[PDB]
């Protein structure tokens, strides 16, 4: 039911699934993707309410700083337009 | 193998309160590397808090958070809250009896003003003394148009 | 009990904080709110005497410097009749 | 009905209706109207018996003044003229 | 759900302004738009409690540079059934 | 409640003011009015405590100088069911 | 029991506060509610010699300050059956 | 009554004095002693707000100088349903 | 919500006000009140993760000071289900 | 075109001339004249962004002298569907 | 069945156990009960007529001082309430 | 899982702060609880060695710096037959 | 076993080489292959996590000198359902 966007950039897999599973482990969202961008980076996203979105993506950066090549970014989009929903996916 | 490794993965989150009281246990203010909760990082938040005072300190300058630190009570100031000129039922004063023992603390939900405190017990209140509302009435003569009713008056 | 309480302030913002006080620091029934003018905001409130009581401390601690602070808190404990069309 | 006047204005309708409740207290009157000038200024009118208006009235200026802000202007009015009454109310 | 966002500013530009930073910020309805008079305009919305903390934060912040700014900031966490009359 | 409130005066005029503004401040209803001799004269009223204290202050506020002013005015909360025969 | 335990004061009010204190301070009942006229108001209280004992000192000490002041505090513990027309 | 008047003490010889006092006091009805555990007794009844606040007033004032003495003289006006099943 | 909040703090007061701030405070319900020992309690209740840190800030910042004051206030966002049975 | 345009300044003189200057300065229709309170007087106009947006420049650079000032002036291109009722 | 209650604070079993036998010799009083506190409280818990309660608890105070590690309070109900009696034993 | 892992610490919320850390670390299952006394709490997990390794570490990283702290944490990879019905 | 355990390098000739340690020093069955990128490539396993950090940290230690060598070892002891559909 969460609309608000959590979602990671990686260079490189592992700290990917780390962030997604810091995701899952820290408050209760659901990713609603994993992306391949190229050249290493990939992405998660997750949905959730503004809350829960917020204190799992603080985990995800608080856990992804070091590992691999390193954390890129986090942002915390919370009420995306409508038309932004087909930009994640559906 | 002489590499000692650095520990991580530090999930409680130490906040600290409106207060100054320890909070635990993750956190969802602003992180140094988390991005789009810039936006109003250093305003004021009357009410119920939900953003800490660390936030504050390592995003905002000292006024905000010393501004923070007096702002945000929850429900109970206790008994700052001296005039109601609602014919007082009062503590005792004028009439004795339960004068007696009038001066602990209720340290709750406030019933008695703070001006009965004075003249009942000569100290001033053991719970918040400086009596938020207690001028009440007596400030007045150039009150008027205080705060900023847009001065069109 | 129909003793009144009722505080004004500048701001809705405070009013309704100390409403919100009122109903959830005491058992009383809010009769209503008014919009006096010029940032003049009131809230009506009505139930026990020594409740009411409380209820208003609370109202006034919660109101007192958010935003443009309490103007006037008060506690009527037997109001009258014809101050019914009134409020 | 008694025409004798009693009228107070306040600044905020808490001293009104202190002195709505002086008046409801004191004597023989009925408040005839509870109205609010603009910018803040609230006052009350009740008609009834001459004596009973002023005491009331002086019940109002006892016990009106000294509520947040407090009284602003009060008075009496003895003998109002037929011609007033429609801008009492009509 | 329930938990009340709301500010309050001077004027109705800036309430302009915090009415667009709470639809854009957070899974907000704006439920109270009111001209208080003399120059005070609230905002009232609600929605989620981070939800409202987050679009608070972005109205207060996004109605202060213009205009003459807010004067008022809240958020209630709950409002009791009491004050639904007032909104 | 059950609280019983009193009031003492010299002379009964004052005594009955006072007892005028007990049941006019608050919601309490009183039982006697009892002439003890010598002058001395006091009202008995019954309501709740909170309604009772301030019912009292008021009327303790109101009449130190009608007549020759007052004498007692205090309130047990709980007056026992022993003290009714004396009721 | 058979101890008499009793006390004049000046004014009702204390005398029923100083009933009121026998009657909850220990185990006792009252049994007179005199007005001797003048002002001096005497209260009876029938009970064992421990419990009249300790009630009329909590009662006495209490009402010291309590409206006018009491009158007289001793008490008599072993009555002899002659003093029936005090009933 | 709803409102809930409600305390700790070290050792239970203050917790009875804090509830005679209640009894004294106000009309409140003891709902609950209870042994937190290492000493700490909390004493736990429900009245009128008025009631509750002079009771638990004459409770603090005669508990603490006897034993080890009071811990929190402490009130709340609206025990909220949830609170209930805590009770 | 599944989301748990959760406090610890030094007898039953603290506690007990502690559990009325987070029920007046947010969406939680009071799943638990435990004597841990040795004067240890604990309330746990579930709410939505905001809604929760709101809940548990504003009980802290209200029994900082209650009776001998707080001692741990922790948040977590999403209990394990394996864990529900220390529930 | 849905695009939003609307500004703010004391009395009504400033109001109407830089609607003029709107309504000569793009193609914006004014949707609404709002006597917000206290002397404030707004203007609504809908729009496409870029005329609106001049229109507002316009508007902000016409009453500079004229009556006793500004007091605000934005652009608004995407208001929410649901703003709709506040404006 | 005197209603007078008389009732000892004691850090320990042993002061708190020499406390109730010298209740019931100093008077014919009786114990309504004893009570582990908790944290090493134990309370003896004595009824009878005040006196004699009066006298029997000032005995105990005087033997439980030197004995282990002594008073912790003492000190005597008159007339308990109707609403204290649930706590004994409703 | 056969293998046993204890933590013990000062308060419940350490204890299931911990707890989470356990069952969220690694495959573990908690066993139980158990308040042992002065504010001592114990949880008794069980899962496989190195799972219970994993797990205890990670709960000994949480739980130090949450509430009064962490005191004791250990691992039994083979607890005795005679062991757990005294568990 | 279900704990993940999973390398990470340049060139999936270390990649292989180190999932071929994997099989070779733990009871671990690798779940997939996967080209991230760039030249990254990852290989993801199943285990229990002592098995998991044997042939992790076997992989790792046998994998640097191949080709680019290692970006990232890493291991999770409790994987949740939820992230099974990113895999």
């Amino acid at each position: 039911m969460g609309i608000a966007l959590g979602m990671i950039e990686t260079r490189g897999l592992v700290p990917a699934i780390e962030a997604a599973d810091a995701m899952t482990k820290a408050a209760e969202v659901r990713l609603i993707g994993r992306e391949f961008v190229g050249g290493g980076y990939v992405t998660v996203l997750v949905r959730g309410e503004t809350g829960a979105v917020n204190a799992a993506v603080r985990a995800g950066a608080d856990a992804c700083e070091r590992v691999g090549d390193g954390l890129v970014a986090a942002h915390i989009i919370a009420r995306p337009h409508r038309e932004v929903e087909p930009a994640l996916g559906n | 193998c002489g590499s000692t490794p650095k520990p991580e993965a530090r999930k409680v989150g130490l906040s600290l309160s409106s207060k100054s009281n320890l909070i635990s246990g993750t956190m969802t203010g602003r992180s140094k590397i988390v991005t789009g909760d810039e936006p109003g990082s250093c305003k004021v938040l009357t009410g119920t808090p939900y953003a800490g005072l660390d936030q504050i300190n390592d995003n905002c300058n000292a006024e905000i958070a010393d501004d923070m630190k007096s702002r945000a009570t929850v429900n109970s100031g206790n008994n700052s809250n001296a005039r109601l000129t609602g014919l007082q039922p009062g503590i005792g004063g004028v009439m004795t009896g339960a004068t007696k023992g009038s001066c602990k603390n209720l340290t709750g939900t406030p019933y008695i003003g703070g001006d009965q405190f004075l003249s009942n017990c000569e100290t001033p209140p053991n719970d918040a003394s400086y009596a938020n509302q207690e001028k009440s009435a007596s400030n007045s003569w150039k009150e008027f148009s205080v705060n900023s009713p847009s001065r069109e008056k």
